[PDB]
């Protein structure tokens, strides 16, 4: 038998992976980090918004702080997230890009002087004054009211995870690619590691360690329609799933982009409409503002998605051969500012779209981007499964509820790692574990047997067709808009997927460097998640950010206001189990109420909610006659927790 | 050998545990006697090809190098010192661009099959900076060394003997197309390698540079063709056979 | 119609005592903005799920599927079939790569060690405060760093350069666009004298034949000749 | 470039997944292109001392080579076709041979510091191995371009004139010790490389071939020598500035 | 923490060691040799007498 031992075992090497690796590495701790390809090609790499960082440095960042930053991210989460994460969340992100920029991250500068820029509601002249020269710059992104949003030019995620990663490599990290973990080691409730697939010499190897972290990203590809990378199939999540101990949450909450490139997915930056980007239907019609009269292009990027997939199915949309779509124009913003703001768009649609963007426009339409939804952990990033935690994408620490802002993933993923990364740390040298090679070896041979049964299998299904039926079936119904009816069709078809999935038969049978058997065992914990985001969606009877019903317009605050938690105790069920974890009112700093984006009074109010705010109206009133600051205020409404090393507060140009 | 050469071929370090800076002065050795004869070449083609102008002109030009100015007729002997310098430079610029050959089997087929199937013009054009540098061992240094030891038989008559009469118009072609590939591709690459002209617009100077190459490329083959055929011409008339003609330009001023 | 496409493909398991490397013939049908990308995976999915290939972003930014298309080492993703007024289409895995099968190799942990062998990370004594303001950088001078820390680790330049070809130990073209990318970082302490020590021997700048192939291959665009020409002459003048 | 050639330089076998037998064909041709060299310099070494014995004897010699037997007084051009042929012979083991050759800092360095600590015999001939061949790249090719394009130039008052006037001697001194040793040396690596000879008693067997290589060196640098002498001193007493002794030789029998 | 794992752990390369290493190793048992000294120098190397067998 093949073992491999180290204190920290890391899966996933993505920008929150490496950097949890780079805090337990830091720290004597032996560390490993297993990737299906090489670290530096991970989905994080395609970022291009850029991070969300209240830093306060250019002039529409003035008077940012933590505060702010917690209420975009709390009211954009539609109540759903865990509000003391989120402010773990906000108060570190100003450090991680610090510590990024220390690393030689390349953020953007600002520089003395005037500059014509859009606001959209006064696209005047912004002046940066001469002591913010220098200093990182921000811009307008994701729709807060304050520019936080930091970024390296047009390819931030990817200087980002180059310089995560290149620390990883100074600090003797063990990066091991071309791996791919197909199971959790588990016993008595506690993880102890993961049995591994060499996916070039297709040996099946047993990581052991004191502590596991998985850290692989979303789930978008379960959908045929994506932006995602091929690799982001939700494989971390299934294993976590089917050790029957872990939790899913809210894998219900998938959400889209309204202007990727149709058909093939490639994102066309927010910045397109941000700048004066156009949606056009089939007649070449403007009809955002038909719509949205006063937001019109420019409103919330939940509501244009919404009302692109209502205009089609008014029978406005531009019939293809791969389905229907829409039009984005961006001539109209002149072929000068497009070469010199946008000259990355504009490679896109000619690289693969095959067409100048300053003269023709792009086909678009709305497609799965973000996965809120992910493996359960508490504050401290561990799952219910003693030892294996959890972070990025992947997770559901959830500081995003049903709505991720713009910039905060690839924020969380460096923020996550950082302090899951020292809780995890902290974990991996205090704990004992107790490694039986009695275990060891039932799940290896386990997955021996497995590998076996799957090259001898004489099933006569195909794992392509049963794949690509699934993705269909999530496109078609758990997209935008959803209903009962269409959503109790896609539960039953992809549990009937899943019982076919078992009857796949292969041609090529070697066990090494074997793409056809790669797809024979992904595929079937692809379906599992899949059937985790159809049925939460089915039973979630309400409307609450990305999720919309359409027989259950309205947000539920009685009977909603909770968590969906997803498990598979028994290996025989092909249905998920169900659970809710309901969130306390009495630990919201905000108590639940208009979200700020969408039509109003769209809630079911909870008494409870009315309580509780008065009972911090009165708090807020008594500390801040009393000359309190804003800090104090915070702890008398919600104190959170946060490791020693980043309790610091977060200096800013002014104080 | 020496203690420090010792501990250098030992440890991979000199005494002071410092990678040797020796790579880095027979790079610089390299490129300069690349400089060196590349520009060396440009003015020989030019006085070589005096003969266009006349007899007269190009015999005058041939005593100058003598040091006519300073001594009677000349003495030869001067151009037997600068060819014995220019062929020092030239072994020694062969012996460090040698370097840079494919020197196996493995080599040579992979970087072949490379060329072809990148059909990439810069690469192409290194292979025949290889394949140029090669033949000159052979033609380049039957020339030098008869320019170093019978340097009192050249000129206007003399030189066109030796051109058809000792047949060696057959190496001179040969040679001819040789050090004009080898010479124009060097001092662009050169260009490149060193980045004396980048500036600010790194490409278009690159662009430029590559058309002055080919442009300096076909002025200097058509100059050269032109000299060559005058100067067979010339050896082809000569059918006196009671005429020295070897030594016939030296017999005019000893 | 959309006119046949004849794909020839390398194909070779050195794991497999039997295999032997060979050709095989695809007939694909072209269809409008079509890229290899689609090609590849129309192949495995419905002709032969056997064939070994890498994609990952499928967007031309992460550097996955670098591969010899018609003799030129491209992003296969942002390759279009259109682009072959012939209809004849050839793919051969990178070479100078490790092989792991067909057109599959190991471009990333060559990368790797490379960026070990540079050191590829900031080099400070003191660790910056955090919870502090970053120490302020000129604009331009951020713009041009991140111009040289686009390299997306494809091996383009790698597979193209046939110096690397002949000589494996060469630190390739995006290792010295590497080193520059550190040398003018502000942050980065590192003086000539200790970038000698890394590249400054004949397995590294000196070993450049300057063929220029990386640079006219680069798909980022990287300024690889210029750069590497500045290398050069303040490596030559060291001591 | 073929699909075999494509197929064997990106998987590094054949189509049949085997090693390349040019290695071996390679090897094969370095080694005979260098015995052929070897003993073609043993016979030219006895044909050219034959001005030792008189102007008569060597001018019989040369007019044989010529074909006298065949033709009138023999035709010069088939000494053209026999230099041509050697002189290609010696391009293609120069081609092969110089894949051994040190060909970087690292590797000249090691291998010259291994060599002063070694003070190993057959390893220091190595090195005087490649020094002479890379010295003849220069002086081989002058002399046998000449051979090749002046063939009735060749007799005991000609070839005189060109050792002592056209001031061929200083080359042909240097060339003499550098061939001499190169071709020993070469022979006598061929015999133990090969082991044609070893028999039952291969370290007796090698000593002897030793021992044979310094006596034939010592011999023929000798006979070398005084042939040398005897051009010389003849070339030293053409002083009669009316007589063509370039083409006195071929003035005889046409 | 350093940790490496193997089935079958040997400690010393010599012909007893190695033997043994044979046993395990030809059974499917992931084996491992430790040795101060490359195993074939071992003092095993010097027996020169022989060795005992009822041939
Ligand atoms: C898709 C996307 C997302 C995105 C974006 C643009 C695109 C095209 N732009 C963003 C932006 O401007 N601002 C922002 O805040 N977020 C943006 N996002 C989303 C964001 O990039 C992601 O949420 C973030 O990068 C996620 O990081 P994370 O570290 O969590 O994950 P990852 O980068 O996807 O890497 C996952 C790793 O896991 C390995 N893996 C996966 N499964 C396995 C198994 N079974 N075994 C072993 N390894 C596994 C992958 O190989 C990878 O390394
Ligand atoms: C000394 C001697 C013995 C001997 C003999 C001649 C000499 C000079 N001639 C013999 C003969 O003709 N016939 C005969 O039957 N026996 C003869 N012997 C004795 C015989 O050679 C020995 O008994 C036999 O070789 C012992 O074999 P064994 O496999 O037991 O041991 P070994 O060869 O000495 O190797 C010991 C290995 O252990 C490693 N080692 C030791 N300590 C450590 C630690 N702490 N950690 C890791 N490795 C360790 C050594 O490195 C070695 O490989
Ligand atoms: C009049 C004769 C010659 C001229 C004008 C000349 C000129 C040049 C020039 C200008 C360069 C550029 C050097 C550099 O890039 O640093 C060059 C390169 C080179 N030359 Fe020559 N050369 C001559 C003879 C030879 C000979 C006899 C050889 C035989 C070994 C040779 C082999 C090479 C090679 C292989 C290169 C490429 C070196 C590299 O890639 O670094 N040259 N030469
Ligand atoms: C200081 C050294 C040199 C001197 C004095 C010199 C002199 C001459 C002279 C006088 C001629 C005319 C024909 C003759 O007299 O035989 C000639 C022709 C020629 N030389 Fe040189 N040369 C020198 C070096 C070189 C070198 C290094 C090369 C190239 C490796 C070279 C290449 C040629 C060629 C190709 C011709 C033919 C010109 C034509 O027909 O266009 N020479 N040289
Ligand atoms: C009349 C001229 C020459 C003669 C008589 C001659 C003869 C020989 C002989 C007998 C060998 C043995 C070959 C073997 O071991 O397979 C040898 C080796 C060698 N020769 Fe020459 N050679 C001549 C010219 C040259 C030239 C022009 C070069 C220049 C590159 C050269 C370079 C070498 C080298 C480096 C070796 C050693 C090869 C090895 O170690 O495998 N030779 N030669
Ligand atoms: C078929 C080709 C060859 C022919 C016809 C030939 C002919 C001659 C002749 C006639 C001489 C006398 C002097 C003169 O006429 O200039 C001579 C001398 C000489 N040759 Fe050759 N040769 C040939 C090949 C070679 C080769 C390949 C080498 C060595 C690389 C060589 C080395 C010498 C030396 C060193 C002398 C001086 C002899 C002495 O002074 O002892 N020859 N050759
Ligand atoms: C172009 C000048 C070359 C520069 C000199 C240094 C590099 C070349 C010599 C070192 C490597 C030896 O190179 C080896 O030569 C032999 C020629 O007999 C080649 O042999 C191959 O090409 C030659 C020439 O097209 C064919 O006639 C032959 O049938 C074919 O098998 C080997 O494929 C090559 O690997
Ligand atoms: C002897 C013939 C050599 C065969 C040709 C192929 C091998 C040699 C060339 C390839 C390697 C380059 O070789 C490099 O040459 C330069 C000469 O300028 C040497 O330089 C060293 O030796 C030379 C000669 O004694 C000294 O004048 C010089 O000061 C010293 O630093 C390098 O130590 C050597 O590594
Ligand atoms: S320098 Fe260009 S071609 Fe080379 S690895 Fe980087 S991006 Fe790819
Ligand atoms: S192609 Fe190779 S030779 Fe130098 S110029 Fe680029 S790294
Ligand atoms: S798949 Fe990422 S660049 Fe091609
Ligand atoms: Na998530």
């Amino acid at each position: 038998m093949k073992v491999q031992y180290c204190d920290s075992l890391v899966i996933g090497g993505g920008l929150a992976g490496l950097r949890a690796a780079v805090a337990t590495q830091q720290k004597g701790l032996s560390t490993i980090v297993l990737s299906l390809i090489p670290v530096k090609r991970s989905h994080s790499a395609a970022a291009q918004g850029g991070m969300q960082a209240s830093l306060g440095n250019s002039k529409m960042s003035d008077g940012d702080n933590e505060d702010l930053h917690f209420m975009d991210t709390v009211k954009g989460s539609d109540w759903g997230c865990d509000q003391k994460v989120a402010r773990m969340f906000v108060n570190t992100a100003p450090k991680a890009i610090r510590e990024l920029a220390a690393w030689g991250v390349p953020w953007t500068r600002i520089h003395k002087g005037d500059r014509m820029a859009i606001i959209n509601a006064q696209k005047t002249t912004i002046t940066e004054e001469d002591f913010r020269h220098g200093l990182i710059h921000s811009r307008d992104f994701g729709g807060t009211k304050k520019w936080r949003t930091c970024y390296t030019a047009d390819a931030t995620g990817h200087t980002m995870l180059f310089a995560v990663a290149n620390e990883c490599l100074k600090l003797g990290v063990s990066i091991q690619d071309r791996k791919e973990a197909i199971a959790l080691i588990h016993q008595d409730g506690k993880c102890y590691g993961a049995v591994v697939r060499d996916l070039v010499t297709g040996d099946i190897i047993a990581y052991v360690a004191k502590g596991t972290l998985i850290a692989t990203g979303g789930y978008g590809r379960i959908y045929k329609n994506t932006t995602n990378a091929v690799v982001c199939e939700g494989t971390g999540t299934a294993i976590a799933l089917e050790t029957g101990i872990a939790q899913l949450g809210n894998m219900e909450a998938v959400q889209f982009h309204p202007t990727p490139l149709f058909p093939s997915g490639i994102l066309l930056t927010e910045g397109c409409r941000g700048d004066g980007g156009i949606l056009r239907d089939v007649d070449g019609h403007r009809f955002m503002p038909d719509y949205e009269p006063e937001k019109k292009e420019l409103a919330s990027r939940d509501v244009v998605s919404r009302r692109m997939i209502e205009h089609i199915r008014k029978g406005k949309g531009v019939q293809s051969p791969y389905g229907q779509h829409l039009w984005l124009d961006i001539s109209i913003l002149g072929r000068k500012h497009i070469e010199t703001n946008l000259r990355d768009v504009q490679e896109i649609c000619e690289y693969f779209a095959g067409i100048d963007p300053a003269e023709k426009w792009a086909p678009v339409l709305p497609m799965q981007h973000y996965s809120m939804g992910g493996i359960r952990t508490d504050y401290r990033g561990e799952a219910k499964l003693k030892g294996l935690f959890s972070a990025g994408e992947a997770a559901c620490w959830d500081m995003h509820g049903f709505n991720r802002l713009g910039g905060n993933s690839v924020s969380e993923a460096v923020v996550a790692g950082m302090i899951v990364g020292e809780y995890f740390a902290e974990h991996c040298a205090n704990t004992q574990v107790d490694l039986e090679t009695k275990t060891l070896e039932k799940f290896v041979k386990g997955q021996e047997a497995y590998m076996k049964s799957l090259v001898e299998s004489k099933g006569t299904e195909d794992v392509f067709k049963i794949k690509n039926r699934m993705k269909d079936v999530m496109d078609d119904n758990v997209g935008i808009f959803r209903d009962g009816p269409h959503l109790e069709k896609a539960v039953k078809e992809l549990e009937e997927l899943y019982k076919k999935s078992k009857n796949v038969g292969i041609k090529n049978k070697r066990l090494h460097a074997n793409p056809e058997l790669e797809e024979a065992y992904r595929v079937p914990m692809m379906l599992k998640v899949a059937l985790c985001v159809a049925k939460g969606a089915l039973d979630r009877t309400e409307s609450r950010g990305a999720h919309n019903r359409e027989d259950y317009p309205k947000r539920d605050d009685i009977n909603w206001l909770n968590r969906t938690l997803a498990s598979w105790p028994n290996p025989e069920q092909t249905l998920p189990t169900l659970e809710y974890e309901a969130l306390d009112v009495n630990e919201m700093e905000i108590a639940p109420g208009y979200r700020g984006y969408g039509a109003k009074g769209n809630y079911i109010e909870n008494p409870l909610s009315v309580k509780r705010q008065e009972e911090i109206d009165k708090i807020q009133s008594e500390l801040e006659a009393a000359g309190k600051d804003r800090h104090a205020i915070q702890e008398a409404l919600m104190p959170y927790e946060l490791p020693a090393k980043y309790k610091a507060r977060n200096e800013r140009l002014g104080d | 050998m020496t203690n420090e050469s010792i501990l250098e071929s030992y440890s991979g370090v000199t005494p002071e545990r410092k990678k040797s800076r020796m790579p880095a002065k027979l790079d610089w050795w390299q490129s300069a006697t690349g400089l060196f004869l590349g520009l060396f070449m440009i003015g020989h083609m030019f006085f070589v090809s005096t003969i266009l102008l006349g007899d007269n002109v190009m015999l005058w030009v041939t005593k100058k190098f003598e040091l006519d100015f300073i001594f009677e007729g000349g003495k030869p002997i001067v151009v037997s010192f600068l060819a014995a310098f220019v062929f020092a430079v030239f072994i020694a610029h062969a012996f460090l661009a040698m370097r840079k050959f494919p020197i196996n089997y493995r080599q040579y087929l992979t970087f072949k099959t490379h060329k072809d199937l990148m059909r990439h013009g810069d690469t192409t054009l290194w292979w025949i900076q290889a394949m140029t540098g090669f033949a000159m061992f052979f033609l380049g240094s039957v020339h030098l060394y008869i320019m170093m030891t019978q340097p009192q038989t050249i000129g206007p008559v003399s030189s066109s003997f030796r051109m058809v009469s000792e047949w060696m118009w057959p190496l001179y072609l040969v040679l001819l197309f040789a050090v004009q590939l080898h010479g124009s591709v060097g001092l662009y690459r050169l260009a490149v390698k060193w980045g004396w002209f980048d500036g600010e617009t790194p490409d278009k100077t690159r662009a430029n540079l590559k058309k002055l190459k080919t442009l300096m490329s076909a002025f200097l083959i058509v100059l050269g063709l032109l000299t060559f055929g005058a100067y067979v011409k010339k050896g082809l008339e000569q059918t006196d056979p009671n005429i020295d003609y070897k030594y016939f330009d030296y017999k005019r001023t000893h | 119609m959309g006119r046949m496409l004849t794909i020839r493909v390398f194909k070779y398991d050195p794991q497999s005592a039997v295999s032997k490397p060979h050709f095989q013939e695809y007939k694909i049908e072209e269809a409008p903005s079509m890229t290899i990308f689609i090609v590849l995976n129309m192949i495995r999915e419905t002709y032969d799920p056997d064939l070994n290939f890498d994609f990952v972003c499928r967007a031309g930014i992460c550097g996955s599927c670098g591969m010899m298309i018609n003799g030129r080492p491209s992003l296969a993703c942002r390759t279009l079939t259109k682009d072959f007024e012939d209809g004849v289409i050839t793919l051969l895995p990178l070479p100078a790569f490790k092989l792991i099968k067909d057109l599959s190799v190991d471009t990333g942990n060559w990368f790797n060690g490379m960026s070990q062998r540079v050191e590829s990370w900031i080099h400070a004594q003191k660790e910056h405060d955090i919870s502090k303001l970053e120490e302020r950088i000129e604009p331009e001078v951020a713009q041009e760093v991140f111009e040289l820390d686009r390299c997306i680790e494809c091996g383009c330049c790698i597979a193209a350069c046939g110096t690397k070809i002949m000589r494996e130990d060469f630190v390739g073209a995006a290792g010295l666009n590497r080193v520059v990318r550190f040398m003018i970082d502000p942050h980065d302490e590192r003086t000539d004298e200790d970038y000698y020590e890394l590249i400054g021997d004949d397995d590294g700048v000196f070993g450049c034949m300057t063929l220029l192939a990386c640079h006219d291959v680069c798909p980022k665009n990287l300024p690889l000749q210029s750069k590497i020409a500045y290398l050069r002459r303040k490596m030559v003048s060291v001591n």
